């Protein structure tokens, strides 16, 4: 199964991987770029492509969209001022022909914060109840500890 | 691929499969084909996906090849901006 | 520019590869190469030979000629020492001139002609320098 994981920058994209790939919690740096990794959940071999989020590299996931078949969404559930952005962003990617069919994973992440925005209200904010042409679901996630990141694979591999 | 100017369905079949022999191969392909003067822009997307951050230098060189002899006509994996897919990651 | 392209010809009646160092010679490239080089580049077996107002230069190997062209010139000796070193360089990539290995090999081929001849000004070239390009 062929996945890209993308969202704005510090979303906890790459934590989120490493987490998956190596059970550890890296330190990260900005990635200028993707990564791409491989991880076995269940019998499923996820090839997850973690694209960066910064401008530069936004402009860049177009490239990476043919011949997804899951895309994972990346929130940073404690930032308010970019959640706006987040639904500008996710909203013509779910316009992309390459990404008609994909599978539409949102995590909403470091849910660790005090003040971190609940999986229900991103849900309000990112507009994800009106996608009716694919399948989606909304997965409160912290990178870190690794909550919710398997019930994410788990959903994925049931498209 | 001496000049053979329909064949860039192939090519984009050519240009991802896992395999890095391949993918070399078909932007050389590409390359081939533009030089002489023939069609190239249905690929682009392919094209750049597999060889952009890379210190891996072979496919870096090729990509890098073409960008001198037809960049700004190609433009559905590439677009316009200012850090392009030819250089964003090429950085 | 000074150097228009760095070309390797069949003289089949078209430029197996080629190198337009910025958009130029494109489609040109073919037409040039393709007429001139079948009469050895219009030569008698001279190294510099000029028709159409363009100076060939070049070297026959088989049925294929390999080709530098100028429409200009800053130097005697540069336009031969640029062929030259891509005549070191082109057998490392083909095993001599020949139309099939040539075009197989058009990556290897143009990306040293990018780094030979820059913006058509002649830089120098050598197999191991090449061998970090391609790696």
């Amino acid at each position: 199964m062929r996945i890209l994981m993308v969202g704005l920058d510090g979303a906890g994209k790459t934590t989120v991987l490493y987490k998956l790939k190596l059970g550890e919690v890296i330190t990260t740096i900005p990635t200028i770029g993707f990564n791409v990794e491989t991880v076995q959940y269940k019998n499923i071999s996820f090839t997850v492509w973690d694209v960066g989020g910064q401008d530069r590299i936004r402009s860049l996931w177009r490239h990476y969209y043919r011949n997804t078949e899951g895309v994972i969404f990346v929130v940073d559930s404690n930032d308010r001022s970019r959640i706006g952005e987040a639904r500008e962003v996710m909203q013509r990617m779910l316009n992309e022909d390459e990404l008609r069919n994909a599978a539409w994973l949102v995590f909403a992440n470091k849910q660790d914060l005090p003040e971190a925005m609940s999986a229900a209200e991103i849900t309000e904010k990112l507009g994800l109840h009106s996608i009716r042409n694919r399948p989606w679901f909304i997965q409160a996630t912290c990178a870190t500890s690794g909550e919710g990141l398997y019930e994410g694979l788990e959903w994925l591999s049931n498209s | 691929m001496d000049s053979e100017p329909p064949s860039e369905i192939s090519l984009k079949n050519d240009l991802e499969k896992g395999d890095v022999k391949s993918k070399t191969e078909a932007l050389k392909k590409v390359i081939i084909m533009i030089l002489n003067g023939e069609k190239l822009p249905g690929l682009l997307m392919t094209i750049i996906r597999f060889v952009l951050p890379l210190q891996d230098h072979t496919i870096k060189k090729l990509l890098l090849v073409f960008w001198e002899i037809v960049p700004k006509t190609t433009p559905d994996g590439r677009l316009l901006h200012e850090m392009i897919l030819v250089c964003d990651a090429y950085r | 520019m000074v150097l228009l392209a760095a070309a390797v010809c069949t003289k089949a009646g078209k430029a197996i590869v080629s190198r337009q160092f910025v958009e130029m010679t494109r489609t040109r490239i073919e037409g040039l190469l393709a007429a001139f080089p079948k009469l050895m580049n219009t030569g008698k077996q001279h190294t510099f030979v000029e028709t159409e107002s363009v100076r060939y230069v070049y070297q026959p190997m088989e049925k294929l000629y390999m080709v530098l062209i100028t429409t200009k010139n800053s130097n005697i000796l540069e336009d031969l020492e640029t062929l030259r070193l891509f005549s070191r360089v082109i057998p490392e990539y083909c095993r001599a001139l020949e139309e099939n290995e040539i075009s197989e090999h058009c990556f290897d081929l143009i990306f040293a002609f990018d780094e030979i001849v820059a913006l058509g000004y002649r830089e120098n070239v050598n197999l191991a320098q090449i061998r970090t390009f391609t790696e």
